[PDB]
Order: structure tokens, then sequence, then C-alpha cells
RNA sequence: GACGGGGAAUCAGGGUUCGAUUCCGGAGAGGGAGCCUGAGAAACGGCUACCACAUCCAAGGAAGGCAGCAGGCGCGCAAAUUACCCACUCCCGACCCGGGGAGGUAGUGACGAAAAAUAACAAUACAGGACUCUUUCGAGGCCCUGUAAUUGGAAUGAGUCCACUUUAAAUCCUUUAACGAGGAUCCAUUGGAGGGCAAGUCUGGUGCCAGCAGCCGCGGUAAUUCCAGCUCCAAUAGCGUAUA
């Protein structure tokens, strides 16, 4: 430190104060932007209700398109784009079937390749992609 | 061919084979014992670097 | 508002490391010299050994002649005599930070049935334990996680309703007998 | 061949009953019924069995011990006074109304919805 | 996106975050307002005025407030039986004697915490290991150490099933009859095998396509990273993902 009196407690309290304010995460954890701008609204997994598919490209280094849907989300109702993540998976999905959306790794961030999208889906028509993997549970009917 | 982007292209092209019939595994207690068995007191002083158990060149 | 507890701990820690090479084989060969079914006894028996060495370094820590350093003192020395762990003549607070914890599980019922010779190894000391065969002074123990005391080593025993120790036949002798009772009339 | 053993065994006069520990001794054995035991505590107090009333037997792991409580009177009607009803009905010298509280409830609400003689009336 | 506090998580030492939540105090019964009775209420399982909402109706009127216990709709990633009893703990009344969704009991319950089965023994199968030795060949292998769908005997547990115990009556646990396991089919999963970071340059298929990948990166017709099988590595009735 620099203030080093026997009676300056509020000079360090005062600065510590504003130069937590000069932060990234404490900025961003503390402020009503970072969470009204949010699509989750702080919340970890969301439902929505998918109405268009659309592959979207790959980053400079590798070749290949990567299939996403469209989902509108129910509270809120904003439009997001998700991202089905395992190999054939888009053939479980019609046009207008909820889904489970929920994070994708990095704390709203993008992942990987993929660019602008920032969510990817879990369970679709209440019903996990992993069980329609691995042939365990079928689609009602 | 069909098309470029196909999903689950190379899944559904993949020649499909079934398990092979074999015993169970000992699981618990005795899958510790086996494990310490085979990694500590059956060996042999060699020499060099260690060989992994999955070296099947 | 119900009358009820909730009050509970747990009893073994993580580590921090989950895959480096030393401390894995440490364990490993520490489970399978003393015949245990997972690394969370083992976990658990070196949470209970820090627990006592943090104690022991509080006590420690406090300068001598004080009236709760030396109450604290004798008691955690008492118990640690009392437990099996210690001896008589290391009658001292500064010898509790030199223990191991092979030394802890030394005193366990399972390598203590193995050591004292009623069974041939380990494994079938402690499928002993879990069967129901044993008692400790006149009370059978069925948890090979039964921790033993300096006077209670001695009076170890089979019990009274078992096959090894004089009673009733089990199940498969009873069945072979009525088996050749059938085949011979 | 099973024995019994007393254990914190004390009188009450202003009570007018003797209270004690009992412990069961059945190795080899199941847990012997009520019965039993309360003739065994008649033997050896010289008491007829029927002011004799024990309650609350746990059995132990490993089989041999059982802890309980037994409760000595004088009298029949000394004992009859100062006891459970439920401890009575288990004797069988107590009977208590068989309804169920739904009903007991609903037909107090229909004594609260008509006033006068005709309360005792809509309740049947 | 504030009920406060006693507190909780994390923790060398200093600190950071949470505290609706059973104990204490405060506030309200849709929201403001007014009042009777009573010692004590601005009481709402008391009354009265308004608006929002809402039940029945011969259309004149009458009757309400589950942020109590169950339960329904809506909402949302998200949360349980329209069960039994005052026997245990207390409270109230004229009162030993009546009542109590306060409470207790059971069911649902992988929030979480503690314990703990899924094997062991004996001999043959076939390789080594310590002791004087046979330079190295057989051997004591009596003293071991191990695993290969080799065999045979000792054992009890899940579950079925009398009784007893417990309890207001049960149920659960324990005691306990008669039953109940050789591949003991009574069959242990979840995420991975390039580095971080424990563990294949094994085999077949696609060929910057499909896809994998928290990061670096991997795929171009020989993939140590994809899709499948075998082997194996980590935790183990638990494991993986997303969020503060």
């Amino acid at each position: 430190g620099k203030c080093r009196g026997l009676r300056t407690a509020r000079k360090l309290r005062s600065h510590r104060r504003d130069q937590k304010w000069h932060d990234k995460q404490y900025k961003k954890a503390h402020l009503g932007t970072a969470l009204k701008a949010n699509p989750f609204g702080g919340a970890s997994h969301a439902k929505g209700i998918v109405l268009e598919k659309v592959g979207v490209e790959a980053k400079q280094p590798n070749s290949a398109i990567r299939k996403c849907v469209r989902v509108q989300l129910i509270k809120n109702g904003k439009k997001i784009t998700a991202f089905v993540p395992n190999d054939g998976c888009l053939n479980f999905i019609e046009e207008n079937d909820e889904v489970l959306v929920a994070g994708f790794g990095r704390k709203g961030h993008a992942v990987g390749d993929i660019p602008g999208v920032r969510f990817k889906v879990v369970k679709v028509a209440n019903v996990s992609l992993l069980a329609l993997y691995k042939g365990k549970k079928e689609r009602p009917r | 061919h069909g098309s470029l982007a196909r999903v689950g292209k190379v899944r559904g092209q993949t020649l499909k084979v079934a398990k092979q019939e074999k015993k169970k595994k000992r699981t618990g207690r005795a899958k510790r014992r086996m494990q310490y068995n085979r990694r500590f007191v059956n060996v042999v002083p060699t020499f060099g670097k260690k060989k992994g158990p999955n070296a099947n060149s | 508002p119900v009358a009820r507890s909730w009050v509970c701990r747990k009893t073994y820690v993580t580590p921090r490391r989950p895959f480096e090479k030393s401390r894995l084989d440490q364990e490993l060969k520490l489970i399978g010299e003393y015949g245990l079914r997972n690394k969370r006894e083992v976990w658990r028996v070196k949470f209970t050994l820090a627990k006592i060495r943090k104690a022991a370094r509080e006590l420690l820590t406090l300068d001598e002649k004080d009236p709760r350093r030396l109450f604290e003192g004798n008691a955690l020395l008492r118990r640690l005599v009392r437990i099996g762990v210690l001896d008589e003549g290391k009658m001292k607070l500064d010898y509790i930070l030199g223990l191991k914890i092979e030394d802890f599980l030394e005193r366990r019922l399972q390598t203590q049935v193995f050591k004292l010779g009623l069974a041939k190894s380990i494994h079938h000391a402690r499928v002993l334990i879990r069967q129901r065969h044993i008692r400790v002074r006149k009370q059978v123990v069925n948890i090979p996680s039964f921790i033993v005391r300096l006077d209670s080593q001695k009076h170890i025993d089979f019990s009274l309703r078992s096959p090894y120790g004089g009673g009733r036949p089990g199940r498969v002798k009873r069945k072979n007998a009525k088996k050749g009772q059938g085949g011979a009339g | 061949t099973v024995t019994i053993r007393t254990r914190k065994f004390m009188t009450n006069r202003l009570l007018q009953r003797k209270q004690m520990v009992i412990d069961v001794l059945h190795p080899g054995k199941a847990t012997v019924p009520k019965t039993e035991i309360r003739e065994k505590l008649a033997k050896m107090y010289k008491t007829t069995p029927d002011v004799i009333f024990v309650f609350g037997f746990r059995t132990h792991f490993g089989g041999g011990k059982t802890t309980g409580f037994g409760m000595i009177y004088d009298s029949l009607d000394y004992a009859k006074k100062n006891e459970p009803k439920h401890r009575l009905a288990r004797h069988g010298l107590y009977e208590k109304k068989k309804t169920s509280r739904k009903q007991r409830k609903e037909r107090k609400n229909r004594m609260k919805k008509v006033r006068g003689t005709a309360k005792a009336n809509v309740g049947a």
C-alpha cells in the first residue's frame, strides 16, 4: 500500500472500492446491464421453440459446417441461436418442437470454431439427446 | 454422394458389428486387489523406460 | 418447526491433484496391502489423522504452563495411547506429529483379525468380518472399520452362533447332509 | 432356559407402583413375548399376573439381550386409575370408540350448521 | 436480484461470498382506510368503504379472501400424500376426564451425510521368486506368489416367507422358523485413452465430408484425437454437463 497512516482507513476503503469498480469481473457481476442483456437472465437451463434450422460455417483454420437451430425463448421471447452437439441429431428436431437449451462452456462466450453461438441444446421433445443417440428412449407418438 | 453436408453420414455408413460375449468383470474390492496385484507384485526388474499396459506395437 | 437433528459432516477429503503417479501408487499400495474397498476409506483415515495433527499443532503453538494446553494435551495423549497407536514411554505432545497413516491402519479390525491368526488372508479376514462370525467381548461386529483399543485386543474371538467357533452348522452343510440322507434313504 | 435380571429398581408409594428396568437373556432363541415376561415377573415378585405391565422391548444386534421396562402394581383398580389406556387395551380391559377423525370433524361442523335441540338430531 | 442477527461455504496468516429457511425480533394476510369487544388487535379462519377479481340467483338480493394443512390452475431449469392419531412434546378451557393439519407417525424423496454386498478357500492346471548347488541342463518347488469357462467342498447376504418385537394400530430396524447362489445370469455403471492429465502410433469405415475439441488443436482417399469392436485408465453405487 501507499497510504500508511495510523488514522487512514477511509482513503484505503474508497480507493479499494474505486479500483474494484475499475475491473471486468466485478463490473460484470454487479451491474444490471450484464444480466439485463443476458438471454438466460441468470438461469442455467432454459426451454424454447425451434423455428428455423441454420447451418453456420466454421472459423479460418478448419473447414466444416456447424448444425444449429434458431430458438425463441418462452419466458422473454427473444431470438437466440443454439447448437446441436452430436452427429446426426438434427433429424430428431422438427418444426415447432420444444427443446431444452443450456450453456456452452465459457460463461456466455463463444467456444471453439463456431462464431456467434453461445448456447447448446440438451433435450428435445422432453427426452434427452443422449438417449436418442444410444437407442434407449423413443420420441412420443 | 447424395449431397455434401448430410447429417449422420459417416455413422449411417459405418459398418455395424456387435459386442463379443464375455464373462463379467470383477467389481468392488477384488478389482482393486487385482489392480494392486498386476501393478506391484508381479513385476520384474527391467531397464529403460517402462511400457504402458496398452502397448500393442 | 420439526424436532430433528440436522447435524452431519463429511469424513473424507478429495485431494487437489486428480491424476499424478506417485500418490496414486501410494494409495493403491495401501488399498492392496490392507485389503480395503476404495480410496474413500484411506482418505477418511488421512482426514482423521490430519485433524489430529492440526489439533496437536494448535496445542503445541500455545506456550508452556497453561491450564487448557496441559488439559487438552493430556486428554488427547491419553486417548491416543488408549486407542493403541502410541506407547506409555512416548508420553509427550511433540511426538504426535511424527505419526504416519499406517499406524492408524494397524488398529483396524480386519488387519487385527488377519494378524491374530483367525483367517488365512486379509481379504478372507474382511469377508469374515462382513459375515458375522466373530465377536468382541460377547457381542458380534459386522463392520470392518471397527477400531479397537489396547484392552480390547485380547478379547476378540469367534461368536457363539457360528460353525467356525462351535455351533449350528450352516445352510450348505445341512443341505449336503439332507442330500446324503435322501440318497441313503 | 431364559433368565431375567433387574436394574434401577425403585418403588413409588405416591404412585402405588414399582418401577424397574428389566434385562432379558434369550440366547439361541427369538424375542420372547410379553406374556411369559409378565408371568415370570409375577413369579419372582409373588404377585398375581394381572397387574403386571411391560412395554418397550428393543432387541440388540447379535441376539441374546433385550432391554425392556416393567411396571408392578398392588391392586386392580389402583392399576386401572393411573394407566395409559392403550396398555389396558393391549391387556384387553379397555375399548375405545372406533370412528375416524374425518367424520367426527364433519359431524362437529354439522352441529355448527344448526342451533337448538336439533343439533343433536342432525348428528344422528 | 436488501427482512436483521445468532450463522454457512471457503480458509497458512489476512480475507471474499451467501444468510427466504425451523431459534430470537420486526412486518403482512390483494392494497390502502376506519372501528367494536377485550387487559392485550387497527385482529382479517372479527366487522365496515373502495377498486381489481369472483360464487349463487325467480334478477329482488345473498355470500367471500389457503403468503395454514393436503390438493388444482398459471408460472418457470426448479420443488412431495385431497393418509392415520392426540399415544410421545406442549397449549387452551368451568377443567385428572374434552379439543389441537401445533405436533407425532408413515408414503413419495440419488438435495445431502454416515456405514456397507457384487467374493473367498483347497487342489490341479503353467510362469517366476528367495537357500548350499547343477557355469547354463532335471530337481527340494516341503516356504511361496500369480491367473486360465479345470474340478469339488465349506459360508451367508438381497428377495420370497410364519412368529415375536415396535407402535394409538401398524410399517421400518433387530431377534428368528422353513426356504433362498458356480459362468454363484442374483450379469456395476459414468466419463476418457495427443499435451495439460492416469491410460494403444491395435483393427475396419469416411476422406477439410461426417464430426471431435473447456485451451492448444485433430480430419486433404495410410486419423495415436472422428464413427464402431478389443485392450485399458480414473472414481465407484456412483459419474458427467450448465450456471452463481
